[PDB]
C-alpha cells in the first residue's frame, strides 16, 4: 500500500536470507513500488524483551531516524507487523571491509598505508555523526563496514542486534570470539562512547596487520580478558606504516577509557593525514 | 428578514425599438417607442411630436412593430418581451378612456434551448400571415395569423443551419419566402426557404446560397416592384433577387458597419442607414430599367447625409423627419433638407430626448440647499458622455433681490392706462404701504396722489371701468387711471378696521369686525349692495370671480375665526352655500378657489401648517373632498400667477409647496425657495411671465421654473464617463474618461474630436519613471475635475501610456487638514493577460492646481478603494490590502488579506469589509484591531454574474447579478455553531429588470423627521444602463407584511398591457432556475394604487385588518391605505 | 521525441486488450444516489480522465463482478487525509473496459474507469461484507452564459460572429466585449472569465511541454477542457481537491491558469524544500500528456511526470527491463537525497537509435508544487 509506503511487509517482495543472528534475521529483498534494494531486519520482541526493553529500543531507533549521512547507512523506516518489528535500511551488497582483509591475507600482502587512510577517514566521519548526536554503536567491526565498487564506505548494523542481547551476556561466549571487547564492557561496567573508539582502534589494527590485536589460536575467553586488560597485542612494522599510525592505535585500544581521546581529534587526524598521502 | 422595498425614481430613458404606422386609427402617423418598458405611442403632426398614451409593460421589450391585417383598419402591434412573453396589442380610445387592449396574448419559449449568439430577431409577414421569431439555435418559432389561434398557439420547423445572422421576410413572393446571411466554414452565405403552413415544414426557395462578402450583416427586403433582398455587410453591399446579381464597393461605408436601417418610401426607391458611430447613410435604388412597362435595378448608389447621434433604431416621420432612437447618447429628431449643403450635412437637429442611460457612476450629494439630494451621475458613451443631474423640485431664479424689512404684503398696480404690463408693485409694511415705481430698472418708491401711505395695503391692484382700487385695511380709498383721483372712499359706518381687503375682478368685500359687505368698484363711483355679518368673525374673506362672466363671483368661501371652518356663502346674498367639516383650533390662513384643468378646487390652507385640499360648485353647493396635504407648518398665503396660460397657484410657506396638477390630479412638486412668506406676480415690461418673490430676507424678483417632477440638467463631455466621486471641501467633482485617440505614423496619437479632456482649462500628464501600428484605436485615461455650480472641466489630468484605471476614492486620511483626490491605475499590456504592475497615486485639489503630493507604486492592479475609518483599504489583484496614511505622506502596508477571488468590489461600513467579485464570490471580512489583522465571518459562493453589490446595514448586504435581478443577503447572529456563522443567508429575490452600475446611499427628498420617525430605514440608489434610477429601503416586519398582503390584493384588480401577471415578471430570473420574489416590495406597482377608481378601492380592501393600534380595526375604510400609499410615495 | 505518443493511451503493458463497453451511463443532477466504493483507490479521479486498475482482493474482483452486470458506475473518493477515511466530496466513474484473467490459480481483474461527474457525499456507510456504499448528490455542473449576455445591444448582435493570430486575438476582444463601455468594468477584465480566451492561455503553455497540435488533441468545450487539463496537471493531491468542488468551469480555468503559472518550482512531499524538478523541464510522452497513469504488477499505479533534467536523487539499482513502462527502455532506481523516500526512476534508452536517451520516470505522489521565493501558495476562483 502506497498511502504508507515504505511502512508495510505487502508492499515488499522478500528474495532470500542473508544475515541469521540470535534474535533477528537479515534479508535482502526490494518493493513493488520503486524496487530499492533494501536490508529488512525482522525481530521478534514479543518473545525475547519485556514491555519496558521495548520502549528504550523504540527511542533509540528513533535517534537512528535522524541519522542521514553518505557514509553511514540511510535509515529507510521502522514498523512493527506481524508481532515483528521490521526495520529496513540501504543495502550494501558488494561486501564489507573483511572480505578484503582477507583477500589481502590470502594474497599475503600488507595493505599500503596510503590505501588505508583513504577509507578510514571516511568511517572516522560516520562514527563522528551518531558520536555528535549522542548515540553509540557497539558493534564497530569490518563485518559491518561495507564498501561498494565506489570506494564509499558506509557503517552498518548500528547496535540493534546488540540491544536485544543485553539479557543474554554470558551467551557472548558461544557465538564467536569478541575480539572487540572493551574493558569496560568485559568488566560490566556499562558501555560508554569510548568504547567505540576503543573498537575502531581494533579495526585500525586489524586492518593493517591482518589480524586482531587479541587474536589467539585455541584462546579461550578467560585469555582473552587477560591480553584485552593489559593490551598486548604484536607491535605494528614501521617500515609499512608511519608513527602516526601506531601512535594513533595506542591510544585508542588503551585499558582507560579516559585516556582514549575523542573522535574529533582522530577525524581530524584523518582528515590531515589522508591528505598528505593523498599527494604523495 | 430583509423586508425591503423598491421604487423607481426615474422610468428608463433608452429606446431599443421604433416604428411607424397608423395606430389609433386609419388617418393617423404614429411614432410608437419603447425605451425599456415604457411604450410611448405618439402621433406625428405638422407641430411636432403629440404624446397619446405610455402603458406599463411587465417585462423587457425587444421586439415591437406595426402590423395591419386584412379586414382590419388601423395598425395593430407585436410586442415580445427579453422573458418571451407575446402579446399583440390594439389601440382603443371610446370617448376620453384611452385603453390599449391586447388582441392576443401568451407565451412562446420552449423547454430546452440555448438562446442564439446574435441575440433575438422578430420579422413579420408582409402578407400579414407568419410571425418569424428565431429565439433558439437550430430552431424556428413561426406561428399562424387568424382568429382562432388567439393564445399565439406555435409550430416548430427544424433548422439544419446553426449559424443564422439576421433573417428578413420577402417582398413579392407567392408564399412566405425567408432570406438571410448566415456563416459557415467555407464562408458567409445567403440561402433562403418558403415557410408553408399546410405541411409545417420549409420548402425550396427562389434560389441558391451565394458566395457574398467576408462581413455580410444584414437583409433588407427591398418591397415591390425590385422584390429580392439587399445584403449589408463591412465591406459592400448586394442585391439576390435569383438570375439578378449587383453589387458596389463604396469607400465611404469603410469606416465603421452598417447597424440600423430605415425605409424612407413605400415602393423601396431609398433606404437610410446608420454606423456605430451614428452618421446617416443614404441608399437609392433606381428603377431606370423598363423593359417592356417592368422596372429593375440600375445602381446601388449610396450617399453621406450627415452625423446624428449614436444611432439604434431608425425610423421616419413624414416630410423628411427622422426619430434617431439612442441607447448612449440623446434621442434626436432631424430634418433631412435635401438643399441644405451648409458643411457636408443634410442634417439638422430639432428635438432631443434627455437620455439617462447609460449611468456607470453616481454621488448623491447636496449641490445647493442643504438636507437634500441633488443625484449627480455619469451617463453617455464615445462621444456622448454627460451629467444628468437629477432634482427633485421646482425652484426660481431670482433676477432682482432688493432687501425688505419683512415685506408683509405685495400687490401688482397698474397706474398706466393702456399699458397691458405691470407698473407699480406697492409694498405693505407693519403700519405703512409703500408704492414702488417699476417700469424697467426702477425701484424707486413713488408715491401717486390718488393713494395713501399711511397704511396697511392689503388689495393693491387693478380693476376695469377705469377705477384702481387701493384697499388699505382703514378703508377703500378707490383711484383712478387718467386724474388718479379719489373717486369715493367707502368707510367703514362704525370706524371699523377689515381684517382683511379680500377683492375680485368687479367686486370688493372686505371683513369689518365681524360683518361682511360687498362693495364693488361701479364706474366712476363705489357702493355697497349687500350688508351681513356671520356667527364668528371671518379670518379669511375670499371672493374672487370664478370662470366666465369675469364680472362677478358666484360663490366666495370664508373662514370663522371662532370656528376654523370654511364658510361658503352667496356674495349678493348671506345664504350658505356649505359648510366643512374638516377643520379646528388653529383658524385657516387663506382661501381660494382653484381651477385646474378646469376642475373647480379649495384648499383650506391653515396659520399653523394643514391644507384643507377640496373642491367646490360654481353654480351652487360645495363638495368636501376629504384630503389635508402638509404643505408646511408655518404660516402661508394662496396667490395664483398663470405666467403660463394655466392655472399654477402656488402656496407660500416656509418651504415652497406649489399646487400643480399634472393631467387631473394634485401632484406638490415642493418648490427650492429660502422662505416664501407672501407671493405677488411680478409681470413687468422687463419682467416678462416672471414673478416677485416676497420673502422676510430679501424682496426678490424672477422666472420660477418649470411644473416638472424631475428636472434634469445635462452637460457635455465628448467622452466616455467611468467614475465620479463628491469632493465637498474643494467644491468640485473627480470623474474618470476614456477619449479613443487614433494611432497614427507619428509616435503619437491624434484626438478625434475635441472633447472635456481636450479642452479642459488646465491639463496635466503624469511623468512616472517608476518602470503602435497606424490606424489602431488606443484609449487614454484621464481624471477630470469639474465644478458643482458651473460644471466646468477645471482639470484634465492624462495617465501614463497603455495606463488603466479602474477606482475612484476621495477621502481624507489619518491626521491630516487636508483631503485627497486618489486614484488607482493598472497598467495592462495587450500581451499580458492579467496586469502584473498597477499603481496608486495621490491628488489634492487646492488653488486651482492638482499636484501628485504623494505616490505609491504596487505590483498588480488595483480594483477598489475605499476609507476604511482613517486608512485607505486598496484592494490590489486578488489580495485585499489595508494601509495606514503616515505622517511623511506614503502609503504604508499595514495588513494583508489573500484571497480565494478576485477583491473587485469593496463597501465597508464600521468595521466590516464586503468583497466580491465578476462571479458572485460575496465575501464578508472583519478587521480586529485588538490584533491588527483582518479575519473572515461567512464566506457565500455561487456561479453568476454581479454587476454591483452594496452593504445594507451591519447584517444585510445588497448586490445586482446577471439576468436583470437583484439580490440581498444577511449573516445570522444567532448561529448556535461556527459552520452556520461561516455562511451569508440570501432572503431577497427580484427582477428588477434593469441592469445596474452603481449603488449609492442617499435620497432626493427634504429630509424630515416627522416626529414618529419614518416607514423606511437607509436610503440607497442605483443607477442602470438605461437610466431607471431606483430606491430600496428596509422596512419594518410588520410594514412589510402589510404591503406584501395588499400588493397581492392589487394584482387582482388592476391589468396589464399583455395580460402579464407581476407574478412572473418579478420573479427571479436565472439561465437555468426561476424563483418567486421574496423578501422585496415594489413600489411602482404600490404608487399606482392610488391612481385606482374609487369602487375599485373597496374591492382591494375588505378583510385587511390593518391598524395595529390597539384594535385590528379590519374595516380599515379606504382612506387608511391612502393614508400609508400616500406617505410612502414622499420618499421620493 | 519519436515515443509514438498513442502507446501509454492503450495500456498495452496490462497484457490482452480488455473488453470494451459501449453503454454510457449518467445521473440526474441534485439526485439522491448510492454507488459502490473501490476500498483501495486513493486517486484524485477528474471526471473526463480514464483510469485503469488491478484487483487482487477477492472483494474487489467480486464487487466488480456484480457492477459488470449493472450500470457499471463506481464512485473515487477524493480523500482529503487518508489515514481516516474520510472524505467530503467524490467523483462517480463508469467502467468501459475489463479483463479478467486467472493468474497462478486466481481470478485477477483489470478494468479501466472513465470518471464522469462531481458529487457530494452525505454519508459514509460500510456494509457487513466491508464494501462502502456512499450517499451521493450530484454537483450540478453550472453552465454560465458570456459575461456581455445581459448588457450587449440588439442592434449590435449582428458583429458577434467572426470569420499573426496576436493581430487575431487582439481583433477578437474589441469586437464581443465592445459594450463593455456600458458598465463600469474595463474590455480586457471580462476577458479573463470568458471560457473561449482562457483555454487559448492553456494551450500556450501546453506547446511548450507538447509538440502536438491543439486543433486535434486538446478539445474545444470549455467543459471537456477544464477537466482535461486539471487531470494532466503535475500537481499534489491537495491543490487538486480544490479542482473538485469548483462547479462553473470559468473558475476552474483561471484556477489552473495561476496553478501553472506561480508553481515554478516543485519539491518532494517529505521534505517541503528540497527541489526534484521544475515545470519548464516537463516534455509530453503520452496523449494524455507528459501525466500517464500507469499500473504497478499487483494493482498500484504510479502516474509518472517525464522530464530531460531532475535533480537531488541517488541512482539505486541497475537497469532491469521487466515491466519497463516505456516500450524499449531501461530504469535506474532513484530516491530522495534528503527524506529518503521514493521519488522516481531514471529511465535509460538500450536502443541509441531512438530517442529521447535518458528521462526521469517520477510518481506524482512525492512531488510538491512550491512558489518560488516565500508567500503563501494561493489560487483565486
Ligand atoms: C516483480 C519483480 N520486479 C523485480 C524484483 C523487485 C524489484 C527489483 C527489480 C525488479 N523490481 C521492481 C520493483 C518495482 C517496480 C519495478 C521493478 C518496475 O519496473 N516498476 C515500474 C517502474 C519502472 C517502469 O517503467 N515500469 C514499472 O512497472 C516498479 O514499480
Amino acid at each position: 500500500r502506497p498511502d504508507m509506503g515504505y511502512n508495510t511487509l505487502a508492499n515488499f517482495r522478500i528474495e532470500k536470507k542473508i544475515g541469521r543472528g540470535q534474535f533477528s534475521e537479515v534479508y535482502r529483498a526490494a518493493c513493488l513500488l520503486d524496487g530499492v534494494p533494501v536490508a529488512l531486519k525482522k525481530v521478534q520482541i514479543f518473545d525475547l524483551m519485556d514491555a519496558k526493553a521495548r520502549a528504550d529500543c523504540i527511542k533509540e531507533i528513533d535517534l537512528l531516524k535522524q541519522l542521514n549521512h553518505p557514509n553511514v547507512i540511510k535509515y529507510y523506516a521502522s514498523f512493527i507487523e506481524d508481532n515483528e518489528l521490521n526495520i529496513v535500511l540501504e543495502l550494501a551488497d558488494a561486501g564489507d571491509l573483511s572480505r578484503m582483509i582477507k583477500h589481502f591475507k590470502k594474497q599475503k600482502r600488507l595493505i599500503p598505508e596510503r590505501t588505508v587512510w583513504k577509507y578510514f577517514v571516511q568511517l572516522c566521519s560516520a562514527l563522528e555523526h551518531m558520536h555528535s548526536r549522542r548515540v553509540m554503536h557497539r558493534d564497530i567491526k569490518p563485518a559491518n563496514v561495507f564498501i561498494t565498487a565506489t570506494g564509499v564506505v558506509k557503517l552498518g548494523d548500528l547496535g540493534l542486534g546488540r540491544f536485544f542481547s543485553s539479557k543474554t551476556t554470558a551467551a557472548h561466549s558461544l557465538v564467536g570470539t569478541p575480539y572487540y571487547m572493551s574493558p569496560e564492557r568485559i568488566h560490566e561496567n556499562g558501555y560508554n562512547f569510548k568504547s567505540d573508539i576503543w573498537s575502531l582502534g581494533c579495526l585500525l589494527y586489524e586492518m593493517a596487520a591482518l589480524q586482531s590485536p587479541f587474536y589467539g589460536d585455541k584462546m579461550n575467553l578467560y585469555s582473552l580478558c587477560k591480553k584485552i586488560e593489559q593490551c598486548d597485542y604484536p607491535p605494528l612494522p614501521s617500515d609499512h606504516y608511519s608513527e602516526e599510525l601506531r601512535q594513533l592505535v595506542n591510544m585508542c585500544i588503551n585499558p582507560d577509557p579516559e585516556k582514549r581521546p575523542d573522535v574529533t581529534y582522530v577525524y581530524d587526524v584523518a582528515k590531515r593525514m589522508h591528505a598528505c598521502t593523498a599527494s604523495s | 428578514m430583509s423586508y425591503n422595498y423598491v421604487v423607481t425614481a426615474q422610468k428608463p430613458t433608452a429606446v431599443n425599438g421604433c416604428v411607424t404606422g397608423h395606430f389609433t386609427s386609419a388617418e393617423d402617423l404614429n411614432l410608437l417607442i419603447a425605451k425599456n418598458t415604457r411604450l410611448e405611442i405618439y402621433v406625428v403632426t405638422a407641430e411636432g411630436l403629440r404624446p397619446v398614451k405610455e402603458v406599463g409593460m411587465y417585462g423587457k421589450i425587444a421586439v415591437m412593430e406595426l402590423f395591419r391585417p386584412k379586414g382590419e383598419s388601423k395598425d395593430l402591434l407585436f410586442i415580445l418581451t427579453a422573458k418571451y412573453n407575446a402579446c399583440i396589442l390594439e389601440y382603443k380610445q371610446s370617448g376620453e378612456s384611452i385603453d390599449i387592449i391586447t388582441r392576443a396574448h401568451g407565451n412562446v419559449q420552449d423547454r430546452i434551448g440555448r438562446p442564439s449568439e446574435t441575440g433575438i430577431i422578430g420579422i413579420i409577414d408582409p402578407e400579414c400571415r407568419m410571425i418569424g421569431l428565431r429565439l433558439y439555435d437550430g430552431l424556428f418559432k413561426v406561428i399562424p395569423l387568424d382568429r382562432d389561434n388567439k393564445e399565439l398557439k406555435a409550430f416548430n420547423i427544424r433548422l439544419e443551419e446553426l449559424h443564422v445572422i439576421d433573417v428578413k421576410f420577402l417582398y413579392g413572393c407567392q408564399a412566405p419566402t425567408i432570406c438571410f446571411v448566415y456563416q459557415d466554414p467555407q464562408g458567409r452565405h445567403v440561402k433562403t426557404y418558403e415557410v408553408s403552413l399546410r405541411e409545417k415544414e420549409f420548402n425550396k426557395g427562389p434560389w441558391k446560397q451565394e458566395n457574398v462578402e467576408a462581413e455580410a450583416s444584414m437583409v433588407i427586403a427591398v418591397p415591390e416592384p425590385f422584390g429580392g433582398a439587399i445584403i449589408i455587410g463591412q465591406e459592400s453591399i448586394t442585391y439576390h433577387n435569383g438570375d439578378k446579381y449587383l453589387a458596389i464597393a463604396p469607400p465611404i461605408i469603410k469606416q465603421s458597419t452598417i447597424v440600423c436601417h430605415n425605409r424612407v418610401d413605400p415602393n423601396g426607391s431609398r433606404y437610410l442607414l446608420g454606423d456605430m458611430e451614428g452618421r446617416l447613410f443614404m441608399l437609392l435604388l433606381e428603377k431606370e430599367e423598363q423593359m417592356d412597362g417592368t422596372v429593375t435595378l440600375k445602381d446601388l448608389r449610396v450617399e453621406l447625409l450627415g452625423e446624428t447621434s449614436i444611432a439604434e433604431c431608425l425610423t421616419y416621420l413624414d416630410n423628411g423627419v427622422v426619430f434617431v432612437g439612442s441607447r448612449l447618447g440623446d434621442s434626436q429628431l432631424v430634418k433631412l433638407n435635401v438643399d441644405s449643403n451648409e458643411q457636408g450635412s443634410y442634417v439638422v437637429a430639432m428635438e432631443t430626448f434627455t437620455n439617462l442611460g447609460p449611468i456607470v457612476d453616481m454621488c448623491v450629494v447636496d449641490l445647493e440647499r442643504q438636507g437634500q439630494g441633488q443625484l449627480v451621475t455619469c451617463s453617455g458613451a464615445f462621444k456622448e458622455g454627460s451629467l444628468r443631474i437629477i432634482r427633485n423640485g421646482i425652484g426660481i431664479h431670482e433676477h432682482a433681490s432688493i432687501d425688505l424689512p419683512g415685506i408683509k404684503g405685495l400687490w401688482p398696480l397698474r397706474s398706466d392706462p393702456n399699458r397691458e404690463t405691470d407698473d407699480t408693485l406697492v409694498l405693505s409694511f407693519v403700519g405703512q404701504t409703500r408704492v414702488l415705481m417699476l417700469n424697467g430698472e426702477e425701484v424707486e418708491e413713488t408715491e401717486l396722489m390718488g393713494f395713501v401711505d399711511d397704511q396697511q395695503t392689503f388689495f393693491c391692484g387693478n380693476v376695469a371701468h377705469q377705477q384702481l382700487i387701493q384697499i388699505t385695511s382703514a378703508s377703500v380709498r378707490l383711484v383712478s387711471q387718467e386724474p388718479k383721483a379719489l373717486v369715493s372712499e367707502w368707510k367703514e359706518p362704525q370706524a371699523k378696521n377689515i381684517s382683511v381687503a379680500s377683492c375680485n375682478s368687479s367686486q370688493v368685500v372686505v371683513a369689518v369686525g365681524r360683518a361682511l359687505y360687498y362693495l364693488q368698484i361701479h364706474p366712476q363711483e363705489l357702493r355697497q349692495i349687500s350688508h351681513t355679518e356671520m356667527e364668528h368673525e371671518v379670518a379669511c374673506l375670499d371672493i374672487t370671480p370664478l370662470g366666465d362672466s369675469n364680472g362677478l363671483s358666484p360663490l366666495c368661501a370664508i373662514g370663522l375665526w371662532t370656528d376654523i371652518s370654511a364658510r361658503i356663502l352667496k356674495l349678493p346674498s348671506f345664504e350658505l352655500l356649505h359648510k366643512e367639516m374638516l377643520g379646528g383650533e388653529i383658524i385657516p390662513r387663506s382661501i381660494l378657489m382653484t381651477t385646474f384643468e378646469s376642475s373647480h378646487y379649495l384648499l383650506c390652507a391653515l396659520g399653523d401648517g394643514a391644507l384643507f385640499y377640496f373642491g367646490l360648485n360654481i353654480e351652487t353647493g360645495l363638495l368636501s373632498d376629504r384630503k389635508k396635504v402638509t404643505l408646511g407648518t408655518q404660516p402661508t398665503v394662496l396667490r395664483t400667477f398663470r405666467s403660463l396660460s394655466t392655472t399654477n397657484v402656488f402656496a407660500c410657506s416656509d418651504r415652497p409647496t406649489v399646487i400643480y396638477s399634472s393631467n387631473h390630479k394634485l401632484v406638490f412638486s415642493n418648490v427650492n425657495l429660502k422662505e416664501v412668506n407672501y407671493m405677488c406676480p411680478l409681470n413687468s415690461d422687463g419682467y416678462p411671465d416672471s414673478l416677485a418673490l416676497a420673502n422676510n430676507s430679501t424682496l426678490t424678483i424672477g422666472t420660477i421654473d418649470e411644473i416638472q417632477k424631475l428636472h434634469i440638467r445635462t452637460v457635455p463631455l465628448y467622452e466616455s464617463p467611468r467614475k465620479i466621486c463628491y469632493q465637498e471641501v474643494s467644491q468640485c467633482f473627480g470623474v474618470l474618461s476614456s477619449r479613443i485617440e487614433v494611432q497614427d505614423t507619428s509616435g503619437g496619437t491624434t484626438a478625434l474630436r475635441p472633447s472635456a479632456s481636450t479642452q479642459a482649462l488646465s491639463s496635466s500628464v503624469s511623468s512616472s519613471k517608476l518602470f503602435t501600428s497606424f490606424g489602431e484605436e488606443v484609449e487614454v485615461h484621464n481624471l477630470l475635475i469639474i465644478d458643482q455650480h458651473t460644471f466646468e472641466v477645471l482639470h484634465a489630468h492624462q495617465f501614463l501610456q497603455n495606463e488603466y484605471a479602474l477606482s475612484l476614492v476621495s477621502c481624507k486620511l489619518g491626521k491630516d487638514p487636508n483631503t485627497y483626490f486618489i486614484v488607482g491605475t493598472a497598467m495592462v499590456y495587450p500581451e499580458e493577460a492579467e496586469p502584473k504592475q498597477g499603481r496608486i497615486v495621490v491628488f489634492q485639489y487646492s488653488d486651482g492646481k492638482l499636484q501628485t503630493v504623494a505616490e505609491k507604486e504596487v505590483k498588480g492592479a488595483v480594483y477598489s478603494m475605499v476609507e476604511f475609518n482613517g486608512k485607505l483599504l486598496a484592494s490590489i489583484n486578488s489580495t485585499v490590502r489595508l494601509y495606514e496614511w503616515t505622517t511623511e505622506k506614503e502609503l504604508r502596508t499595514e495588513c494583508n488579506h489573500y484571497n480565494n477571488i478576485m477583491a473587485l468590489y469593496l463597501k465597508t461600513k464600521g468595521d466590516f469589509i464586503l468583497v466580491g467579485d465578476l462571479m458572485r464570490s460575496v465575501l464578508l471580512l472583519a478587521y480586529k484591531p485588538m490584533e491588527g489583522n483582518f479575519e473572515e465571518i461567512a464566506r457565500d459562493f455561487n456561479p453568476n454574474w454581479m454587476s454591483a453589490v452594496e452593504i445594507l446595514d451591519d447584517d444585510n448586504f445588497l448586490g445586482a447579478e446577471n439576468a436583470f435581478n437583484l439580490f440581498v443577503c444577511q449573516k445570522d447572529s444567532a448561529a448556535t455553531t461556527d459552520e452556520e456563522r461561516q455562511h451569508l443567508q440570501e432572503v431577497g429575490l427580484f427582477h428588477l429588470g434593469e441592469f445596474v452600475n452603481v449603488f449609492c446611499h442617499g435620497s432626493l427628498v427634504m429630509q424630515n423627521l416627522g416626529e414618529t420617525s419614518t416607514p423606511t430605514q437607509g436610503s440607497v440608489l442605483f443607477g442602470t444602463v438605461n437610466g431607471m434610477i431606483g430606491l430600496v429601503t428596509s422596512l419594518s416586519e410588520s410594514w412589510y407584511n402589510l404591503l406584501l398582503d395588499m400588493q397581492n390584493r392589487l394584482n387582482k384588480v388592476i391589468k396589464s398591457v399583455g395580460k402579464i401577471e407581476h407574478s412572473f415578471w418579478r420573479s427571479f430570473h436565472t439561465e437555468r432556475k426561476t424563483e418567486p420574489a421574496t423578501g422585496f416590495i415594489d413600489g411602482d406597482l404600490i404608487e399606482s394604487f392610488l391612481d385606482i377608481s374609487r369602487p375599485k378601492m373597496q374591492e382591494v380592501v375588505a378583510n385587511l385588518q390593518y391598524d395595529d393600534g390597539s384594535g385590528m380595526k379590519r374595516e380599515a375604510t379606504a382612506d387608511d391605505l391612502i393614508k400609508v400609499v400616500e406617505e410612502l410615495t414622499r420618499i421620493h | 521525441i519519436n515515443f509514438d505518443t498513442s502507446l501509454p493511451t492503450s495500456h498495452t503493458y496490462l497484457g490482452a486488450d480488455m473488453e470494451e463497453f459501449h453503454g454510457r451511463t449518467l445521473h440526474d443532477d441534485d439526485s439522491c444516489q448510492v454507488i459502490p466504493v473501490l476500498p483501495q483507490v486513493m486517486m484524485i479521479l477528474i471526471p473526463g480522465q480514464t483510469l485503469p486498475l488491478q484487483l487482487f482482493h477477492p472483494q474487489e474482483v467480486s464487487m466488480v463482478r456484480n457492477l459488470i452486470q449493472k450500470d457499471r458506475t463506481f464512485a473515487v473518493l477524493a480523500y482529503s487525509n487518508v489515514q481516516e477515511r474520510e472524505a467530503q466530496f467524490g467523483t462517480t466513474a463508469e467502467i468501459y473496459a475489463y479483463r479478467e484473467e486467472q493468474d497462478f490459480g486466481i481470478e485477477i481483474v483489470k478494468v479501466k474507469a472513465i470518471g464522469r461527474q462531481r458529487f457530494k457525499v452525505l454519508e459514509l456507510r460500510t456494509q457487513s461484507d466491508g464494501i462502502q456504499q456512499a450517499k451521493v448528490q450530484i454537483l450540478p455542473e453550472c453552465v454560465l452564459p458570456s459575461t456581455m449576455s445581459a448588457v450587449q445591444l440588439e442592434s449590435l448582435n449582428k458583429c458577434q460572429i467572426f470569420p499573426c493570430s496576436y493581430k487575431w486575438w487582439q481583433k477578437y476582444q474589441k469586437r464581443k466585449f465592445h459594450c463593455a463601455n456600458l458598465t463600469s468594468w474595463p474590455r480586457w477584465l471580462y476577458s479573463l472569465y470568458d471560457a473561449e480566451t482562457l483555454m487559448d492561455r492553456i494551450k500556450k503553455q501546453l506547446r511548450e511541454w507538447d509538440e502536438n497540435l491543439k486543433d486535434d488533441s486538446l478539445p474545444s468545450n470549455p467543459i471537456d477542457f477544464s477537466y482535461r487539463v486539471a487531470a494532466c496537471l503535475p500537481i499534489d493531491d491537495v491543490l487538486r481537491i480544490q479542482l473538485l468542488k469548483i462547479g462553473s468551469a470559468i473558475q476552474r480555468l483561471r484556477c489552473e491558469l495561476d496553478i501553472m503559472n506561480k508553481c515554478t518550482s516543485l519539491c518532494c512531499k517529505q521534505c517541503q524544500e528540497t527541489e526534484i524538478t521544475t515545470k519548464n523541464e516537463i516534455f509530453s510522452l503520452s496523449l494524455c500528456g507528459p501525466m500517464a497513469a500507469y499500473v504497478n504488477p499487483h494493482g498500484y499505479v504510479h502516474e509518472t511526470l517525464t522530464v530531460y533534467k531532475a535533480c537531488n536523487l541517488n541512482l539505486i539499482g541497475r537497469p532491469s527491463t521487466e515491466h519497463s513502462w516505456f516500450p524499449g527502455y531501461a530504469w535506474t532506481v532513484a530516491q530522495c537525497k534528503i527524506c529518503a523516500s521514493h521519488i522516481g526512476w531514471k529511465f535509460t534508452a538500450t536502443k541509441k537509435d531512438m530517442s529521447p536517451q535518458k528521462f526521469w520516470g517520477l510518481t506524482r505522489s512525492a512531488l510538491l508544487p512550491t512558489i518560488p521565493d516565500t508567500e503563501d501558495e494561493i489560487s483565486p476562483d
